């Protein structure tokens, strides 16, 4: 059969030439029976038509369609927890959207699709349902109607097999939870499958690090209320007894490293399997088989088990895989910030061997900018190459601007408002601009930041700031003066190690001090500063400006920043002022904290905290008392009122510069002053130190379930602040502010925990050793940021 | 997104012209892999901002063995003929059911005549009535399908 | 949108394009061609629509809707104007240099296929100026990422870069400035017999 | 700062495997294809083993691998440390 | 949210309903979906809560004889129904243990450690009792001394509905439900299986409970599958109805009575399974299991109203709401007293 001409039927949106261009069969051709169903099957392939018929006429091939119906528009009903624009964008992905045709064959497997997605977060009774609307000229105007129903939360997280450790107490360190009291953010009520597996991997760690060797799970099941609003998982466990490690025997293809990986399984036989120590040594094997080349070595370990002695034999069996070759690193996605940015966070390096590990390092360091929504690594085989290979990197870029509103509650500062907006990726450049501002009861603080964050390629930073700070002495518990500084600083920030951080740069200040009720202290500072004013009449004016080259170091080993429970962090940093500046000091603070726990679970810690610091002059002037050290509150010593520990103000005679009585004052003439006045409220020192130690306990009376979730301290705190250019002599009827043998002392409960307000800390102290003038304030909290 | 309604519109672009590089003797420069490579298609054209980028009832067919050609392939395809006028060359047949293959069936009487036009000679066929499921009713659809069905037999 | 007759609806968008407001003129163009997606004047419809997502910034539903035509009429005398659009769009979204330049190639592969198969379209001599522009432009992204190697230090990396921007685009600017970094790269893993070899290259050649 | 690595990696075990004569198929087979050729005529490759570990300077190896017109191994040309 | 419930039905009632008595035990059930009803055996009431508690009632006043608690100091979460057999109350707890406690005085008469959580109402047959359990583990405890004789291994789909089967028996072998969406007939001397057949029609399945036989047909529902009556020998459908439910059924004459998913009871003809009365006028109101009570299906909702439907045409005969907690474990029809148990514990006698 020989084909004079092709004819077509049933084209409305699709040109003869499109149809026409989709067929093996041509004009002038002599077809069979099996070359006519290769085309019928082609232009089904096409995605244009409902129906096919190809059929012969006499000379005439003819093409017979239906197309398609166009979709005319797309409307949602009933679909309260998804926004119609967001559901309208996830059905254009996935190939139904406005002006493109509906396969008929499909719209139960749309219902399906987006009923499937509010199974995912809890709706077991949702239903979605398509109604297709016929219309004129070919059309359908189709409409998904829901019902979304009610959400799903967890009756119970059952245990069964546990004998060694009580139900409640390992649903402790779990995700999925059942139970969340009102007072407590320990996580919603509601399932996913990635919460159960990830819980599936803590219930099998907990066992093993305890030496369980032989720990199985047996099966999980997740059951469902009939009703659809109840969901009772339960985890079947075999915890097979304890067992001790006896020895690991190596055996694969060890690429001759043999020597090397004995170092890597050394153990001290007796001690107890424990299945992170396993992990552990697996990685490190895998880590130097890396260090030879080898993009993807594989080590499993199978624990050979001898139940006479109950000891366990590690059978670790390793084959190094094959070297690789990373020929070009690609990233495609970034269409706001440059390549330099992502490029600069990878651990693999381009015209080099891979490492399976560096390429994944390289992807979470990319996370952790915050500057992607998701981040997707895909490693493909160069072509007709046995080893080169492409590693690109899909990233999908977010929004990376915000307003951040913050509002906090403490006993040193009232209420504290936070409030900026920030920028974090300035015009994909990884600049980091943005203006933030501070306010609670003593200061107000307003700054412009522009930082660098590698200034050079191995990640110097380079900051920049502008600031100005407004601080009211008297809303601090202080000798009431008022600084409004203003000023700059640019600091380099040198990262030495993952553990340790160096800071160094300049900075311009400008205090301008005003109002201060005169004393004997701050007056010494200023006959240092050359100035001389009243000592009657507290309507006075002080305007230093210094520059300032500024340090610091900071190491942090806590093994978690959240409840820490090992490790140390410390923070030296200190001050000094360039020559050219009116005031002429330097000043170093050190604070210190050390956890070390004394069992094996962590849940009795000693935590020792010090904070150290001192300042002086140098050109015989004095450090100014606007730059001095303070001590007491729930910050350093607590159960003493903010600030009241060290020297107090010793006042003039002087007229209170608004008076009015129903108002007490200190030292007014209008009260009959004559002459110099002791008094209680505190000025601070140029030398301070604190050290407390408490002792973290597990919290004796709310449930297992949630214990964990508050830290319960008892501390004792002790602290002093002095100055040294007091004169002991001169002033011999007033204690003696140049000791700094006054240490006071104060004992008491402390608890911590994240509630719906934020994260509380409940100070409860007792000042046992107190001194004259100190203010006691034995309740101190904090809610939030303060 | 604020940046592509400035791309949109009409910015222009004179980016530095392409230049060959000569190679040293004792040498030759890599092999050149022809994907990036910009063929000199000559004519002066309008380039950019100065460049108009605004885009830019009865069936009638013409063609002794005309007319018995005509009346032949309607007796061939199963039409029942109802009034048959040689002489002034028109006809007019039964109901003629069609198929296509979309919604419900489509059915008419037409009414096929041919006589000469100048040179050339006319085969006119007019949609007498058009019935849809029983019910009298697109136009042009099946008017072209009878004129398309005679014209395959020719 | 009112339900006129399609002859007064067509009239009113052709006159909200001549006056330069984009929004209402789709919001009618839009309404038209979902109610007639096929017909004799259907065509006309979808270039003006197309026209108009692409004025006013509107590109995923422009590349949408040009892709959608190119697939349903591939033959239709004017496709030689909906590529020339779809490298436009393309080219918008390119925005140039450092980042993806996914849209770029997209550019030019169409701006290729532009010229290749219409030479005597009125497009040509316009879309050729516009792809000697997009050849260095990602050429000016593998000199970034030449350069930033260079940086940390990676030689093997950079030369291997500089190699493909000889091999893939030799006769643009962005590979003159691009061989120093080659020659760099060489004689920093003491290969300077090779940095003798480029060191003549950059000798015997423009800047320019 | 992180380690550096840069081209190919060489086992002095791989390079007995490699002697005069060979085919380009039986040396890429030997030692893996090799990071970088030259671009500029001869038909060089070279296997490049640098590495540079943070804050202790770098040692590289160079391997240059010249074949013939043919492409087979003419000369081996390989020095363990940098000067 | 959900969906549409139901209002109250608003009838006049045929005659009086009263509270005979009631009685607390502990807290009870609670929001906890559970099997545990009270137990009747020797004009004695058996109820018990979910923490531990059980007590033995007088079923004439509801005045305590002994209560004794089995939580150990920790809860017991004792689920598995109550069945009192041979001067023994059988309770399965979700701890995996299954307690038996002397009818008499109410010490521990044995207690035995379970394959998984003991759902099930205890079915004791044969000189045995069957513990269907929570990973589909069906197992055998003897009733002298609660050793586990044998254990069958169901299979067990990815989803399931809480709540398994309570077997029958009938000639020596045990018909299980399956959460598969299969009837089961295993030999209750090993455990050897007989015959398995499916009645089940992204995520659909279905959980069953108790398949009840009368002369050589199995009768048995699945969750959004089929009613259907299988050959007892062969396991061979004989016929499909296509309605499904998750709470007894009770066959009675030539009649099957049962609770739809969607809480309309109905009456269809065993004979084929053709409807003869349907009332929708409970529609999602959480239906407990219905019992025949002088000649009236009597079923209890999730509001702590039980309804009286008259067995004939569908239509209602008496209404009364008797506690507020809620109903949702089956109510007890036998020895001419009327038992239902509370969320909250309280066990009431109805007249």
């Amino acid at each position: 059969f020989v084909v004079k001409d092709i004819h077509f039927e049933g084209l409305q949106r699709v040109a003869v030439g499109a149809a026409l261009l989709s067929m093996p069969v041509r004009t002038g051709d002599t077809v069979n029976d099996e070359d006519i169903s290769n085309t019928i099957r082609a232009l089904f392939a096409t995605g244009n038509f409902e129906d096919v018929r190809v059929l012969r006429d006499g000379d005439t091939l003819l093409v017979q369609v239906k197309e398609r119906p166009t979709i005319a528009s797309i409307t949602f009903s009933g679909n309260k927890s998804v926004k119609d624009d967001m559901l309208k964008q996830n059905l254009e992905a996935s190939g139904v959207r406005v002006g493109e045709s509906l396969d008929r064959t499909t719209i139960a497997d749309i219902e399906k699709g987006l009923e499937d997605f509010y199974y995912s977060v809890g709706k077991y009774s949702a239903s979605v349902k398509a109604v297709v609307t016929p219309l004129p000229r070919n059309r359908v105007d189709l409409k998904l109607v829901f019902q979304e129903g009610v959400s799903a939360e967890i009756q119970q997280i059952n245990i069964v097999g546990n004998h060694a450790f009580t139900t409640d107490e390992l649903i402790s360190h779990f995700q999925l939870r059942d139970e969340v009291p009102w007072w407590n953010v320990v996580g919603d009520r509601k399932y996913q499958k990635q919460k159960l597996a990830g819980d599936l991997e803590t219930l099998r760690s907990y066992y093993l690090d305890r030496g369980y060797a032989r720990f199985n799970i047996d099966s999980t099941q997740v059951s469902l209320t009939p009703d659809k609003k109840g969901i009772y998982v339960t985890v079947n466990i075999t915890e097979g007894d304890q067992y001790k490690l006896s020895g690991v025997e190596v055996s694969g293809n060890l690429a001759g490293h043999s020597a090397e990986i004995e170092q890597l399984t050394k153990i001290e036989p007796g001690e107890l399997y424990n299945g992170t120590k396993v992990t552990k040594m697996e990685d490190d094997i895998k880590k130097l088989l890396g260090r030879y080349g080898y993009a993807y070595p594989r080590v499993q370990s199978m624990p050979e088990i001898n139940d006479a002695d109950k000891t366990v034999k590690l059978r670790v069996n390793v084959d190094a895989g094959n070297r690789f070759y990373v020929r070009k690193i690609r990233f495609e996605g970034n269409d706001t910030s440059k390549d330099a940015v992502l490029r600069r966070e990878m651990r693999q390096m381009e015209g080099a061997w891979l490492g399976s590990d560096l390429v994944d390092q390289g992807k979470e360091r990319l996370n952790r900018l915050g500057f992607f929504e998701t981040v997707d690594t895909d490693t493909q085989r160069v072509p007709g190459s046995p080893d080169q290979v492409d590693v690109v990197y899909k990233v999908k870029e977010r929004n990376t601007g915000s307003f951040n509103f913050g509002i906090g509650y403490g006993t040193e500062s009232g209420v504290s408002f936070q409030a900026g907006v920030q920028q974090d990726n300035w015009l994909g450049t990884g600049y980091a601009v943005g203006i933030n501002g501070t306010k609670n009861d003593y200061q107000t603080y307003a700054e412009l930041s522009v930082t660098n964050p590698y200034f050079t390629v191995d990640g110097v930073s380079l900051g920049g700031r502008l600031f100005y700070n407004d601080f009211q002495a008297d809303d601090a518990d202080l000798s009431d003066y008022t600084n409004k500084s203003y000023g700059t600083d640019v600091t380099l920030g040198f990262p030495i190690n993952e553990y340790n951080s160096l800071r160094a740069g300049l900075g311009y200040v400008h205090n301008s001090l005003s109002n201060m009720q005169p004393q004997v202290a701050m007056w010494r500072y200023l006959y240092s500063m050359g100035e001389h004013p009243s000592t009657s009449d507290q309507d006075n004016s002080f305007k230093t400006d210094d520059f300032t080259f500024n340090y610091g170091w900071t190491y942090n080993k806590l093994d978690r920043g959240y409840f820490p429970t090992d490790g140390s962090r410390v923070n030296l940093t200190g001050k000094v002022t360039i020559p050219g500046s009116d005031n002429e000091y330097y000043k170093v603070t050190l604070d210190t904290a050390t956890y070390v726990p004394i069992d094996d679970d962590h849940k009795w810690v000693v935590l020792g905290r010090t904070r150290w610091g001192y300042g002086d002059g140098l050109g015989g002037k004095e450090m100014p008392f606007y730059e001095n050290f303070y001590a007491g509150g729930s910050s350093t010593v607590r159960g003493f009122q903010s600030n009241t520990i060290g020297p107090k103000a010793v006042y003039f005679p002087h007229q209170a510069s608004n008076y009015d009585p129903d108002y007490d004052y200190e030292c007014a003439t209008q009260d009959g002053a004559k002459d110099l006045c002791k008094s209680d409220d505190a000025v601070g020192g140029n030398a301070m130190a604190v050290a407390s130690l408490e002792f973290i306990t597990p919290t004796p009376f709310i449930s297992d379930k949630y214990a964990n979730s508050v830290r319960t301290s008892f501390f004792w705190d002790m602290g002093t602040v002095w100055d040294t250019n007091w004169d002991s002599s001169q002033y011999s009827g007033y204690p003696d502010y140049s000791d700094p043998s006054n240490i006071r002392m104060s004992a008491g409960i402390a608890l911590q925990w994240m509630s719906p307000l934020g994260p509380l800390v409940f100070s409860y102290a007792q000042p046992f050793k107190k001194y004259d003038g100190d203010k006691a304030e034995q309740f101190q909290f904090n809610i939030g940021k303060t | 997104r604020y940046k592509r309604q400035v791309s949109g519109d009409e910015a222009y672009l004179e980016a530095a012209p392409l230049a060959e590089l000569h190679a040293p003797a004792g040498m030759i420069l890599p092999v050149t892999s022809g994907d990036y490579a910009i063929p000199v298609t000559n004519g002066s054209g309008a380039v950019g901002k100065a460049l108009d980028i605004r885009p830019p009832d009865t069936a009638s067919l013409l063609v002794n063995t005309l007319w018995p050609q005509v009346v032949s392939v309607l007796q061939a395809k199963n039409y029942t003929i109802t009034q048959r006028d040689d002489a002034g060359q028109t006809l007019t047949t039964d109901w003629v059911q069609w198929n296509r293959l979309d919604e419900d069936e489509q059915r008419g009487r037409y009414q096929i005549s041919v006589k000469p036009q100048g040179y050339q000679q006319a085969v006119t066929v007019k949609l007498l009535n058009l019935e849809q499921a029983g019910k009298p009713v697109s136009m042009q659809r099946y008017s072209t399908e009878m004129m398309n069905v005679i014209s395959a037999g020719l | 949108v009112p339900d006129n007759p399609p002859n007064e609806i067509y009239a009113t968008a052709q006159q909200k394009l001549q006056d330069g407001n984009w929004r209402q003129a789709i919001t009618q163009l839009e309404a038209l061609d979902n109610r007639y997606p096929f017909g004799p004047y259907s065509q006309q419809v979808q270039l003006d629509l197309i026209y108009a997502y692409y004025k006013n910034a509107d590109l995923p539903l422009a590349q949408a809707a040009i892709d959608r035509f190119i697939r349903l009429n591939p033959t239709h005398p004017n496709i030689d104007y909906v590529m020339y659009m779809r490298g436009l769009t393309n080219m918008a979204l390119d925005d140039s240099s450092d980042r993806d330049p996914q849209h770029a190639r997209a550019a030019f592969s169409d701006f290729s296929k532009l010229v290749r198969g219409y030479p005597n379209s009125q497009y040509t001599t316009d879309a050729t100026k516009r792809l000697v522009f997009l050849k260095d432009r990602l050429a000016k992204y593998e000199y970034s990422v030449a350069e930033y190697y260079t940086e940390r230090g990676a030689w093997v990396a950079v030369v291997n870069r500089v190699e493909g921007m000889l091999r893939d685009y030799p006769d643009t600017q962005a590979t003159r400035d691009a061989l120093p970094l080659m020659e760099n790269a060489y004689r920093q893993m003491q290969m300077n017999a090779q940095a003798e070899k480029v060191a003549k290259i950059i000798a015997a050649n423009s800047s320019n | 700062r992180p380690d550096i690595n840069q081209g190919n990696y060489l086992t002095a075990n791989d390079v007995s495997k490699i002697r005069v004569g060979m085919t380009q198929q039986q040396v890429a087979y030997a030692l893996g294809t090799p990071l970088m050729s030259d671009p500029f005529g001869t038909n060089t490759w070279f296997y490049v083993f640098r590495q540079q570990p943070g804050h202790e300077g770098v040692t590289q190896q160079t391997l240059t691998l010249t074949f013939n017109s043919s492409g087979v191994l003419t000369n081996i040309d390989n020095k363990p440390a940098l000067s | 949210d959900v969906v549409k419930m139901s209002p109250l039905p608003t009838v006049e009632n045929q005659f009086t309903p009263t509270t005979a008595w009631s009685t607390s035990v502990g807290s009870g059930i609670g929001n906890f979906y559970s099997n545990l009803h009270p137990a009747l055996a020797d004009n004695v009431v058996y109820a018990a809560d979910r923490a531990g508690l059980v007590k033995a009632l007088n079923a004439d006043d509801g005045k305590e004889i002994w209560s004794v608690s089995l939580a150990e100091k920790e809860p017991a979460l004792l689920s598995g129904g109550v069945t009192v057999s041979g001067g023994h109350v059988y309770i399965g707890s979700e701890k995996a243990q299954v307690y038996a406690l002397n009818t008499s005085d109410g010490t521990v008469a044995w207690q035995t450690k379970v394959a998984g959580e003991a759902l099930s109402r205890p079915v004791v047959s044969d000189g045995l009792v069957l513990i269907h359990t929570s990973n589909g583990q069906l197992q055998a405890l003897n009733e002298a001394d609660g050793a586990v004789k044998w254990t069958v291994n169901l299979d067990m789909p990815s989803l399931s509905l809480r709540g398994e089967s309570a077997p029958t028996t009938a000639f020596g072998a045990a018909v299980v439900g399956g959460d598969n969406g299969r009837v089961s007939a295993v030999l209750m001397e090993q455990g050897q299986m007989i015959w398995q057949q499916r009645i089940s029609q992204d995520r659909l399945s279905d959980v069953d409970t108790t398949p009840v036989v009368v002369n050589g047909v199995v009768f048995a529902l699945a969750y959004n599958g089929n009613l259907t009556a299988l050959d007892l020998r062969s396991g061979q459908i004989m016929w499909k109805r296509e309605l499904g439910s998750v709470n007894d059924f009770i066959v009675d004459g030539n009649r099957i009575y049962l609770v739809d998913q969607n809480d309309r009871v109905m009456a269809l003809t065993i004979d084929g399974g053709v409807t003869l009365w349907t009332q929708s006028d409970l529609l999602h109101r959480l239906l407990t299991s219905p019992v025949l009570y002088n000649g009236n299906l009597v079923v209890g909702d999730s509001e702590g109203y039980l309804h009286w439907i008259n067995v004939e045409d569908g239509r209602f005969v008496a209404q009364q709401k008797v506690d507020s907690s809620g109903f949702q474990t089956e109510p007890v029809a036998a020895d001419g007293k009327l038992l239902i148990q509370a969320k909250d514990g309280t066990v009431y006698s109805i007249t």
